[PDB]
RNA sequence: GGAAAACUUAAAAGAACUUUGGAAAAAGAGUGAAAAGAGCUUGAAAGAGUAAUAUGUGAACGGAUAAUUUAUAAGAAAAAU
RNA sequence: CGAGAAUAGAAACUCUUGAAGAAGUAAAUUAUCUACCCGUCUUGAAACACGGACCAAGGAGUCUAACAUGGAUGCGAAUGAGAAUAGCAGGAAAGCUAUAACAUGAAGAGAAAACGAAAAACUAUGAGAGUGUAGAAAUACAUUUAGCAAUAGUAUCUUUCAA
RNA sequence: AUAAACAUACUUUGAAUCGGCCAAGUCUGGUAAGCAGGACUGGCGAUGCGGGAUGAACCGAACGUCGAGAUAAAGUGCCAAA
RNA sequence: AAAAUGAAGACAUUUUAACGAGUAAGGAAACGAAAUGGCGUAAGGACAACAAAAGUAGUAAAGAUUUAAAGUAAUUUAGAU
């Protein structure tokens, strides 16, 4: 069982004279200027955030596997999220060894917890093994 | 912890005093310790390092023994004859090791080490000494306390009180209440992830029970 | 105001002291986090050692 | 009592004595001064009288 | 409130810092110690 | 550089949107500035009647 | 505490809160209570009607220790003892001991007549008395006494 | 669109008890609960005080508990702040009901034979209110008002905020 | 009993907790998917209410 | 009056011999855990060079909608009586 | 013929495509539609109005002192006394203790001399609590009592030539 | 008569602002002015959207993100939907 | 906004209804039915494997370059080098 998670706007919202500049990053940022095109929402550049863009409260945050996200550092971490194992995923943040992430991608099989990093930081077994 | 006001415990103030310290006081520090059989010889636990003593490396990629070359107190490290390396060209040059990586087997004791082996001597021995008369002070005390027990009961295992006695304070109903929510909720996820670890034990039992 | 009995145990042998001891008033005061914050707020910054460029 | 070793403090009373909501709750429960429990009932759709029959 | 500040003059060179506060406790205790030592009704 | 000089423009619209406040009942209950002989009677009987009722207090 | 102060959310406004046309610059009228009587006298008139002028005779070296004169009601009396002390000699009379509210040694001088007194005598010690102060002590039946 | 007189802002009415005092949070919610279930007026006028500020909040002493209480002797005064004592006056016999008592009003209520209840204790006794006289502090004693207006009106002048040579 | 939310899985001979059971205890269910019936059969002269 | 300029490695072990070249250097070889190769920890943006791919009549860039190409990416259970 | 009401009535499905890559998403190109240079003073700038070749790093409501309002806090006719200062353990720029000078307030008016507050108050409206009846689910009417806050008006009292 | 309980009455603290411009079944000075100055209202400023080809003010109508449907001003030979 | 529920769920609770343009300007923190909600930089005090070895780290930190995902956005997360 899972939903149908409905995005209103799959685009990147684009800091104003971004692709026009070097210096001014695309991180979003609400113009201010008294003459500004995008601010007065001049017809053909009048996309700015709002909060009507907000997605479905229940499919918030939901991951496209249809679960959300749960990061752990160390096997003690998955017992957190045993008993919502339909719920909850597991993610090993970036800086766990790889050593590490074997006992706990073997645990959380164990656990019947999925992992998101399941192939992260692998061994060289690609070529000639 | 340290009192003296004399000393700074600044890591800073501590490298330049390290890098500034004189001929003199560069000697105290390059000291190695002994081996088993010149400890037990002189009673000696480590002396600063000489020329031609020798000693065994204990740390790094070779433990060769050898014979001392040179003390290179600027560099604060030292020197063996049969740690080299060829300089490409076909030449050899010494490898520099810490004196603190090697422990000396054999001495170089002209006459004046004989002098610094025995007053290094007396001083282990006394205060041994001065150890001893505390801790038969301390020894002395606990007695007078306790006559039935002794002192040696502090070196062996110990085991704790296994009485649980409740007190009934009129605050343990409020204790969710003062709390705040970051960490109401991290108490709560402890006794509830608990729980959980509690009732696969008892199901488990039963299975090892069946 | 029964303030309820403590024991008090033995650091060495482990064994219970004979005569409890009654739970101290101070125990039962109000538990306020607020007023806590407002006091170690201020205390909290009374260590600090002058500065200035 | 007065604090001896701290002049002019006492340790002050909560704002409430017993800090528990529950036996009041079951005093009034006791007298029947409390109405019922409600479930707010499920609001009906709008419809179309003139073409929904029902 | 009509304001009343002599600030107008250089103030920050009238400024006097009381940072030997907690040293002076000290060292006027050590001396009164002392006092009494030396010859002990002088402080009296 | 010569300016306007003044204009009502926007002076009523302005007015009305915390509109005009009308004065309370105390505002007519005002008796300062009466007649003398009128404020004299009605004290006379003020401190007639209040006497009558603390004596009557006083009694119960 | 600074990461609470409005600098903080006006991060991106361009005049920071004061203004596109009235910029923020250095004065706003003058330095301190600069024009008193010119452009800022609708201000002073407004809030400080007798700010300007004179009045009144200089004393040129005043002596405010002559002017010293605490001063205590009669309600407020019995407090300077306590209530457990008036409750003991409450059924006192003339004839025997009664309690010596001396007021110099709590450090009031001059006793004044506010509110009421308990049906009680009392001898009442101190530097001034007023008027009504007096009546009050003696319709209860106790008595005044002067000091220093 | 729509031609409205005004938009919907956030009514100026507390609802909740100010701050993190978590004893005048948990009162909240007795109050809260007792005045949706019981519907009475009384627990409703209690929850409506509770949540007021410290500033309109104001103290009554035990001479003004004593004399609104003269003719209600078999009664429970409940007021909704503390209560102070008034030295210069005997204190009767009387049981009130307040969030805090002074050290001295306390003493003062005890000895003369009377009772310092809570409003929890309130609350067990009289939840819907049956023996309460609803008592509330003067507003216009502050020494703030004083100075609220303009000093120079013809009417009700201000008082003057002192400073510089405020002769 | 097992907690509803608990389906024990065999552990290749690795480590485990203490209180988790060990492979000895542990008979393992095959994954169900399919939990909606099929269709009914009918007498073939009836004709499907579809 | 009045600046700028910090960092190889654990250790110089700072390539060392051959071929091409007038020489500087380059290509091998070698040291080192690793060139980190002395313009030496990492190495961003602006600006170039090489490789792959795509586009084209007096600006260029951005947005909505589709098409094409490329990439990512959803499963091992199982029916009726 | 027949509403109400009483009695008996029945819905569980198909086909196509997808690990030989479904649905969606991203990038590049093409096509239709759409798109004037940002910041700024200005009634009004895309402006033939000014600054801006490009990138990185630095870059502008801060601190001290006095007052007021307001939200949380402690105590309350008191509050503070981390005023100097004097002691304690511990070695401590931290912590604790100090029947204490004083600061603000408890009383106000007058330039000053000289004074220094009750008829143990009154009137109006107002917060709360019961009882009964009824609709009938909630809730509405009648009656008894209470008079807080606040606003206004008053009698009385202190000071002033004047309230 | 009609409307009005997120009604009504406010209290305190404070920001910005007082260069304005436009239209008209209006007026005064002027030959007149996209000139100068006023009375009442609505706007622009602070405001995008559909229409007038283009336009600060005109006409319709004032804006959370969208799907479908009737519409407004105004249009229906092609650019351009009819 | 109003009803309902309420020691802890969780998505800052459930239901119903109305509303949502905007320059200068305002809405400091906290406030269970919360008197606007949040993201980011650095430093200080605590918390971070509850059975006596208790956050990550030479089985690869910080940084850099990119590929994808979450969020209306500020930004965050993970893979590869």
């Amino acid at each position: 069982i899972k939903p149908k998670i409905v995005k209103k706007y799959t685009g990147h919202f684009k800091r104003f004279d971004s692709n026009r500049f070097l210096r001014v990053k695309a991180s979003w940022r609400v113009p201010r200027g008294i003459d500004n095109r995008l601010r007065r929402k001049f017809k053909g550049t009048n996309l700015l955030p709002k909060i009507g863009y907000g997605s479905a409260k229940a499919t918030r945050n939901m991951l496209p596997c249809g679960l959300y996200k749960f990061p752990v550092r160390n096997t003690t971490d998955l017992e957190m999220i045993m008993m919502q194992n339909r719920k909850y995923a597991a993610e090993i943040s970036h800086a766990v060894s790889a050593k590490k992430r074997q006992e706990i991608i073997q645990r959380a099989k164990i656990l019947n917890i999925r992992v998101l990093n399941a192939d992260a930081r692998i061994k060289k077994q690609e070529v000639a093994q | 912890m340290k009192f003296n006001c004399k000393v700074s415990s600044n890591p800073s103030k501590a490298r330049k005093a390290l890098y500034t310290a004189n001929a003199s006081q560069r000697a105290l520090m390059m000291s190695a310790r002994l081996s088993k059989e010149l400890r037990e010889k002189y009673n000696v636990i480590a002396i600063p390092i000489h020329k031609d003593d020798e000693v065994k490396i204990i740390k790094g990629h070779q433990k060769v023994a050898g014979k001392v070359t040179a003390v290179r107190r600027s560099k604060y490290v030292i020197n063996i004859d049969k740690l080299t390396k060829t300089k490409a060209n076909g030449q050899t040059v010494p490898i520099a090791i810490r004196p603190s990586n090697v422990i000396i087997t054999k001495l170089f004791l002209n006459k004046d080490r004989e002098a610094l082996l025995a007053k290094k001597a007396e001083s282990r021995k006394s205060y041994k000494e001065l150890v001893a008369k505390r801790n038969e002070e301390v020894a002395k005390a606990f007695t007078a306390v306790y006559p039935a027990l002794n002192m040696d009961i502090f070196g062996k295992k110990v085991e704790p009180i296994t009485e649980k006695k409740p007190i009934r304070i009129p605050s343990k109903k409020m204790a969710e209440k003062l709390m705040s929510k970051p960490t109401l909720r991290a108490y709560k996820t402890g006794i509830k992830v608990h729980k959980a670890k509690n009732a696969i034990a008892a199901y488990k039992a039963a299975l090892a029970k069946k | 105001s029964l303030r309820p009995f403590v024991t008090i145990y033995d650091g060495i042998t482990g064994e219970a002291e004979k005569t409890p001891v009654r739970l101290p008033a101070v125990f039962l005061a109000p538990i306020r986090g607020d007023v806590v914050h407002f006091v170690y707020r201020n205390q909290s910054k009374n260590t600090r050692q002058p500065e200035g460029v | 009592k007065m604090a001896q070793g701290k002049s002019g403090f006492r340790i002050a009373h909560a704002q409430m004595a017993v800090p528990d909501m529950k036996r009041v709750v079951v005093a009034a429960e006791k007298a029947k001064l409390l109405r019922a429990k409600i479930v707010l009932p499920k609001v009906p759709k709008r419809a179309n009288p003139l073409k929904n029959w029902a | 409130a009509v304001s009343n500040i002599h600030f107008c003059k250089d103030w920050r060179s009238k400024v006097h810092t009381w940072f030997k506060q907690p040293f002076r406790k000290i060292r006027r205790h050590q001396t009164r110690v002392e006092k009494a030592k030396a010859v002990f009704p002088a402080t009296i | 550089s010569k300016d306007k000089n003044r204009s009502s423009h926007n002076q009523s619209h302005k007015a009305h949107r915390n509109g005009f406040y009308k004065p309370k009942k105390s505002a007519y209950m005002s008796t300062k500035g009466m007649n003398v002989q009128v404020l004299k009677n009605t004290k006379a009987q003020r401190k007639f009647a209040l006497a009558k009722k603390l004596e009557a207090k006083k009694a119960a | 505490a600074t990461r609470f102060r409005q600098t903080r959310r006006r991060r991106g406004h361009v005049s920071m809160g004061y203004g596109r046309i009235g910029k923020h610059r250095k004065q706003r009228g003058g330095r301190g209570n600069a024009g008193g009587q010119h452009h800022r006298k609708t201000w002073f008139t407004t809030f400080h009607p007798d700010y300007f002028g004179k009045h009144g005779m200089r004393v040129f070296h005043l002596k405010a220790n002559k002017y010293y004169c605490p001063s205590i009601n009669v309600d407020s009396l019995w407090s300077l003892v306590g209530k457990d002390v008036q409750a003991q000699y409450k059924n006192a009379k003339v004839g025997e001991e009664v309690p010596v509210i001396d007021c110099v040694k709590h450090g009031y001088f001059k006793v004044l007549g506010k509110g009421f007194l308990p049906k009680q005598p009392v001898i009442v010690r101190a530097r001034y008395f007023s008027e009504k102060a007096q009546q009050k002590i003696k319709a209860v039946g106790g008595a005044c006494e002067l000091t220093a | 669109a729509i031609d409205l007189d005004r938009h919907h802002v956030r009514k100026h009415v507390s609802k909740t008890a100010r701050g993190n005092n978590a004893y005048m949070k948990l009162l909240v919610r007795l109050y809260g609960f007792l005045a949706r279930r019981t519907q009475s007026k009384f627990a409703k006028t209690i929850l409506h005080r509770l949540c007021l500020s410290r500033v309109n909040r104001p103290i009554v002493s035990t001479s003004k508990l004593a004399c609104l209480m003269k003719k209600h002797p078999e009664e429970t005064a409940v007021c909704v702040n503390t209560v102070t004592y008034d030295s210069r006056y005997p204190v009767p016999k009387m049981n009130v009901c307040a969030l805090k008592f002074t050290k001295t009003a306390e003493a003062a209520i005890t000895k003369a034979g009377g009772k310092c209840l809570r409003f929890d204790e309130l609350a067990l006794k009289a939840p819907t209110g049956r023996k309460t006289v609803l008592i509330r502090g003067k507003r216009n004693v502050r020494e703030a008002l004083k100075h609220f207006g303009k000093v120079c009106a013809k009417k009700n002048p201000a008082k003057q905020y002192k400073g510089k040579q405020t002769k | 009993s097992a907690p509803q939310w608990f389906v024990p899985v065999k552990a290749g001979d690795a480590k485990v907790p203490a209180y988790y059971p060990t492979d000895d205890m542990i008979q393992e269910q095959k994954k169900k998917l399919r939990t909606r019936k099929g269709a009914k059969i009918t007498a073939l002269d009836k004709p499907a209410w579809n």
